[PDB]
RNA sequence: CGGCCCCCUGGACGAAGACUGACGCUCAGGUGCGAAAGCGUGGGGAGCAAACAGGAUUAGAUACCCUGGUAGUCCACGCCGUAAACGAUGUCGACUUGGAGGUUGUGCCCUUGAGGCGUGGCUUCCGGAGCUAACGCGUUAAGUCGACCGCCUGGGGAGUAC
RNA sequence: GUAAAGCGCACGCAGGCGGUUUGUUAAGUCAGAUGUGAAAUCCCCGGGCUCAACCUGGGAACUGCAUCUGAUACUGGCAAG
């Protein structure tokens, strides 16, 4: 039930004495809609074999994300390479106001209701990266309780 | 570079002839002519049959010829009938007594002859060729093939400029004698221009000499 | 293992001071003449705890792989394995051998198919040379694949000696989850090790000491 | 900035102790110093050498090469104030894993030359985390942060016109 | 640093910033109160044009300013260190 969702899918090329060869490298995404999160980026000579390797890989490194109710805990800003993103959790029945690679990420791991930008470069690669790595370093109420030996409504 | 037909070289090895009566210089060459116009004629007529390999062999007073098809019942018609026929006609080419015998090939998935003339009637009916090759590769492998090798060339999709493509699957070691590498190949006559194909089949390497 | 035991046989010896790594601080007893001198007091412990769980495993059916590249102590390891019906790796590592398992598969086939060719025959249809060459390539596939050709299953505990030197095994070994048992010189990183055991692995009477018990512990295990 | 010596003179560092008591950092304007070439006046001029003379090569050689050779190169005093004036990395302070060196202080212990424990200054090469578009930087950061200044806003036009 | 961008380097006035303790002041800063911030316009709940545009009632807002009374942790001033 794992939801799937290709991003990218660019031909990129590499010289050789009698030609230049081309091949074809697909980001995608994969989530289970309720805080767990991969991406893949796969290469093949072809479209098809790349996106299925692609998410064949995205299946694998699936990280947890701490979410409550469809959306964030904190406005979370990752860097990546070149591109920058900058989440922030928003109320109910807002939808996911985001980019494309942005929105897919988001919306395949399960948020609802978020605002999102990205400045710098996009990257689909690098955006995907950074808001990934984001979304990775939230943190849930009872973990910062726990890492602050206290109670979690005494942090609220 | 180009390379040595591969049935041609295995004669000695692992391939039997398709002829194999004996004669001397005396009557060699119309000997040959009659076997190829009866071979000839056979397939002109077998065109539906899905014959694979006419092998001929002649007794001093008779001409035997053994069909290899993958449709059986449908040479031999109704009661035998049809084979009858055509055996009267190579009694009349040959201009001697005729016998015909003919044979099945089990797997027609796993004859160079076969899925190559398939190919071409594919590509005739005017099919993407990639798709043809690829299913041909897979369904041999799938019955068991130790590799195959397909390949097609001239104006592929009606191309201005006559391309080169193949495709390899499994094992096709085309320098080693002692492999049974069963190679055929075909043409279609479409619109654009002639397609050629050939097939590599190898079904193993046959330890233990022609026996 | 007693402390005693242990100190007979040399456990508390370690690398030069020279040659150390940060986490293995806690570990270190001190020095003495510029060599690490590594404390039993935790030494003895930890690889009781840990023989607790290799006993725990091959009690439940476990699979173990020895692991060790010394060119010392590999016969060592071999027999260590040999001794528990256990299968090991006692030549060079080969990198992702984990990960590519349905490589190493090929080639465990590959070994199979060529002893069973020599028992079952075809070596006279072979030309003599072509025979002797089947026959290199499949002593030399014992030597690469002689411990694992019964491995079945990717291995469920692994025993590690000399874990720095071994360290593409546990690397493989954390990206499957599989428990990684090693001993663990001064000089190593002990991150890789779910069950630390800190000691010499260099030293032959050390490292026969480890492989003895353990397997004394493995064969116990097995018996219930 | 490079022979040796003398006279005058600036800074840096080290050990121990005393002294003052925030007297500090940065700095728009401003002031000064500032490679080479160049300019003015007057000396000096061995070697070298723009310009120029000549011989070769070459279509040509107006260049490279060869034979010469002036300004200049040097000194005194002024002027010029620019260089890929570069580490293409502003100044000051604090903090953050290691290794091998160079150089220059200094303490303890040694039987000492040796030798071993330390503790400062400057300097070179690797490399960890971290950072970086990457290259690479990496306790002398291009890391983590403070204070202040200078500078940038697509490429030409143009560092030009006025 | 190499993409545009560290003045060639230094000293230095104005200026910006400033180690640590105590006291005082209340300038900055914060809190409260009052006055004011025209109406319209913007927003919200309603009402009237057959609907809407449009008109309209009430509210909210007008994030500001000023004065007075306090608070003294931090910055500033003063005094002693
Ligand atoms: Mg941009
Ligand atoms: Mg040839
Ligand atoms: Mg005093
Ligand atoms: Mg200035
Ligand atoms: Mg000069
Ligand atoms: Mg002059
Ligand atoms: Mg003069
Ligand atoms: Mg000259
Ligand atoms: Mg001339
Ligand atoms: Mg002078
Ligand atoms: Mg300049
Ligand atoms: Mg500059
Ligand atoms: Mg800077
Ligand atoms: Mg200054
Ligand atoms: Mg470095
Ligand atoms: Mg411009
Ligand atoms: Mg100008
Ligand atoms: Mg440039
Ligand atoms: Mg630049
Ligand atoms: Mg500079
Ligand atoms: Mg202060
Ligand atoms: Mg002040
Ligand atoms: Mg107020
Ligand atoms: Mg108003
Ligand atoms: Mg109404
Ligand atoms: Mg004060
Ligand atoms: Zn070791």
């Amino acid at each position: 039930e794992l939801q799937e969702k290709l991003i990218a899918v660019n031909r990129v090329s590499k010289t050789v004495k009698g030609g230049r060869i081309f091949s074809f490298t697909a980001l995608t995404v994969v989530g289970d809609g309720n805080g767990r999160v991969g991406f893949g980026y796969g290469k093949a000579r072809e479209v098809p074999a790349a996106i299925q390797k692609a998410m064949e890989k995205a299946r694998r490194n699936m990280i947890n994300v701490a979410l409550n109710n469809g959306t964030l805990q904190h406005p979370v800003k990752g860097v990546h390479t070149g591109s920058r993103v900058f989440m922030q959790p928003a109320s109910e029945g807002t939808g996911i106001i985001a980019g494309g690679a942005m929105r897919a990420v988001l919306e395949v791991a399960g948020v609802h209701n978020v605002l999102a930008k990205a400045y710098g470069s996009t990257n689909p690669i690098n955006v995907v990266r950074a808001t990934i790595d984001g979304l990775e370093n939230m943190n849930s109420p009872e973990m910062v309780a726990a890492k602050r030996g206290k109670s979690v409504e005494e942090i609220l | 570079g180009q390379k040595v037909h591969p049935n041609g070289i295995r004669l000695g090895i692992v391939k039997p002839w398709n002829s194999t009566w004996f004669a001397n210089t005396k009557e060699f060459a119309d000997n040959l002519d009659s076997d190829f116009k009866v071979r000839q004629y056979l397939t002109k007529e077998l065109a539906k049959a899905s014959v694979s390999r006419i092998v001929i062999e002649r007794p001093a007073k008779s001409i035997r010829v053994t069909i290899h098809t993958a449709r059986p019942g449908i040479v031999i018609g109704k009661k035998g009938e049809d084979v009858e026929k055509l055996r009267k006609v190579v009694a009349d080419i040959a201009g001697v007594p005729a016998q015909i015998n003919i044979a099945e090939v089990r797997k027609p998935e796993l004859d160079a002859k076969l899925v190559a003339d398939s190919i071409t009637s594919q590509l005739e009916r005017r099919v993407m060729f990639r798709r043809a090759m690829k299913r041909a590769v897979q369904n041999a492998m799938r019955l068991g093939a130790k590799g195959i090798k397909v390949e097609v060339s001239g104006r592929l999709g009606g191309a201005e400029i006559a391309r080169t493509e193949w495709y390899r699957e499994g094992r096709v070691p085309l320098h080693t004698l002692r492999a049974d590498i069963d190679y055929n190949t075909s043409e279609a006559h479409t619109t654009y221009g002639v397609i050629g194909v050939k097939v590599w089949i190898f079904k193993g390497e046959i330890l233990g000499g022609m026996a | 293992v007693s402390m005693r035991d242990m100190l007979k046989a040399g456990v508390h010896f370690g690398h030069q001071t020279r040659y150390w790594n940060p986490k293995m601080k806690p570990f270190i007893f001190g020095a003495r003449n510029k060599v690490h001198i590594i404390n039993l007091e935790k030494t003895v412990p930890m690889f009781n705890e840990a023989l607790a769980e290799l006993n725990k495993i091959a009690s439940r059916k476990g699979k173990i792989l020895f692991v060790g590249t010394k060119r010392a102590a590999s016969e060592a390891v071999k027999d260590a394995a040999l001794s528990c019906d256990q299968f090991f790796v006692n030549h060079r590592w080969l990198g992702g051998m984990l990960t590519n398992w349905k490589t190493v598969r090929q080639s465990i086939k590959r070994l199979k198919d060529l002893e069973t060719q020599s028992q079952d025959g075809t070596f006279d249809k072979l030309t003599k040379k072509e025979a002797l060459m089947r026959t290199r390539e499949l002593e030399k596939l014992e030597n690469s694949l002689g411990g694992i050709k019964d491995m079945g299953g990717l291995p469920d505990a692994l025993f590690v000696i000399d874990a720095d030197h071994e360290h593409i095994a546990i690397k493989e070994a954390n990206n499957l989850g599989i428990p990684v048992f090693a001993i663990v010189d001064t000089n190593s990183d002990p991150d890789g090790v779910d069950f630390v055991i800190p000691g010499n692995d260099d030293a032959i009477r050390a490292v026969t000491l480890y492989l003895g018990a353990v397997a004394a512990t493995v064969r116990e295990g097995r018996s219930q």
